[PDB]
């Protein structure tokens, strides 16, 4: 298909270009090449079309170039928002077959580090009665998405019996993550207190809760 | 402009029909394109269909087990992928180009999550996450437990409470079932004088669970 660098980096105000290089039966066979911006969990937004034209409303900081069998997207005046996956698209001369690039993960450097904001909930009464006990640890808006969770029982690593998620690029570029510790409505009562250790970089926040 | 049908599970050999309803307003009659994206992977073009001629196009990779049809009578296009294999698990989109201001632009649907699994559709169990103590400001929410497949849609006060809500990404349990939570930040002083309710929708099972939250 079309190959583009897996990732790129850049500091605010700076500007980089993402290359999309294909063959002579596609990119090199016409001016039907476009660029899409895809922010986490959202649908792709058309940024450049027909090689260099921008859709109405797209920041002219985005420009598209094309030459030979490769296309180039250049982002200038780099802003934090610009951070997302970028895809290039090609249409054969007949407009009867299109193909996308592998996508390139752009990441804006020099972004302020934030510590996780943790919150731990104890098994609801209702659930307990339903013979189940579930601890819920919601980790919020931190940066980078480099966090590690560890659960304890009274003070001892209740490793295994948990289930954590993967950092998810929130709206405000920071990350979030859940973590659920499932256990018996007996093992919860028959134990002092359970806790959710959330270590991340230097900071290590931990919230404990008890029956 | 483009509204797609809902999420479904389909056994590893079955078929699935995704519907795309062009309900916009337009003087542009371009094709309805179908692009899918498996979790974490990139975009993949499947094919399209020019409504007029009725002529449909298919990327070779899908030729043989995919059929794109348009029912002009309802301005709704359809994409049917068959011989469903596990790698077909993905979000399916429909898109269409159009002229906005002498400049091109292309609208994308919201996509639909087709889960290829030999597992049965299970409705969620909604538990209240009462506030107070470990919550000036207090946090309360709902724990949507053991459901399948994705996704689940958490809302507060039928939609009124659209401020300070935080529905997290689901977590996959060892059991293969899904679990997710949705918290809200609210004024501790408003607690006793405000009714909080999370309306959880799991279309895959046509279930909506309205759970009220509160303390002692
Ligand atoms: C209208 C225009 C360019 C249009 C380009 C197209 N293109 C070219 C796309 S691109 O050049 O690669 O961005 C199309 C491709 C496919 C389809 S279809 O599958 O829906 O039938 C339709 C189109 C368009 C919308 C005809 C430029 C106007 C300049 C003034």
């Amino acid at each position: 298909a079309l190959t583009q660098p897996a990732s790129v980096s850049g500091s605010p105000g700076q500007s980089i270009t993402i290359s999309c290089t294909g063959t002579s039966s596609d990119v090199g066979s016409n001016n039907y090449v476009s660029w899409y911006q895809q922010h986490p969990g959202k649908a792709p937004k058309l940024m450049i079309y027909g090689g260099s034209n921008r859709p109405s409303g797209v920041s002219n900081r985005f420009s598209g170039s094309k030459s030979g069998n490769t296309a180039s997207l250049t982002i200038s005046g780099l802003q934090a928002e610009d951070e997302a996956d970028y895809y290039c698209r090609s249409w054969d001369s007949n407009l009867s077959y299109s193909v996308f690039g592998g996508g390139t993960k752009l990441t804006v450097l020099g972004q302020p580090k934030a510590a996780p904001s943790v919150t731990l909930f104890p098994p609801s009464s209702e659930e307990l009665q339903a013979n189940k006990a579930t601890l819920v640890c919601l980790i919020s808006d931190f940066y980078p998405g480099a966090v590690t969770v560890a659960w304890k029982a009274d003070s001892s690593p209740v490793k295994a019996g948990v289930e954590t998620t993967t950092p998810s690029k929130q709206s405000n570029n920071k990350y979030a993550a859940s973590s659920y510790l499932s256990l018996t409505p007996e093992q919860w009562k028959s134990h002092r207190s359970y806790s959710c250790q959330v270590t991340h970089e230097g900071s290590t926040v931990e919230k404990t809760v008890a029956p | 402009q483009l509204v797609q049908s809902g999420a479904e599970v389909k056994k590893p050999g079955s078929s699935v029909k995704v519907s795309c309803k062009a309900s916009g307003g337009t003087f542009s009659n371009y094709a309805i394109n179908w692009v899918r994206q498996a979790p974490g992977q990139g975009l993949e073009w499947m094919g399209n269909i020019e409504p007029y001629f009725g002529t449909a196009n298919y990327a070779q990779k899908f030729q043989g087990r995919v059929t794109i049809t348009a029912d002009e009578s309802t301005s709704t296009a359809y994409m049917e992928l068959s011989s469903l294999r596990s790698e077909d698990t993905a979000v399916y989109y429909c898109a269409r180009y159009f002229m906005s201001y002498k400049h091109l632009s292309d609208y994308w649907g919201q996509g639909t999550l087709v889960t290829v699994s030999s597992a049965s559709t299970k409705g969620p169990s909604v538990f209240p996450l009462a506030p107070s103590s470990k919550s000036g400001t207090a946090a309360l929410g709902c724990l949507v437990k053991d459901y399948f497949p994705e996704p689940v849609t958490v809302s507060w006060n039928s939609g009124a409470l659209t401020s300070g809500v935080h529905t997290f990404p689901a977590v996959l349990q060892s059991s293969g079932l899904y679990s997710l939570s949705s918290v809200v930040t609210v004024p501790s002083s408003s607690l006793g004088t405000q009714t909080y309710i999370c309306n959880v929708n799991h279309k895959p099972s046509n279930t909506k669970v309205d759970k009220k939250v509160e303390p002692k």
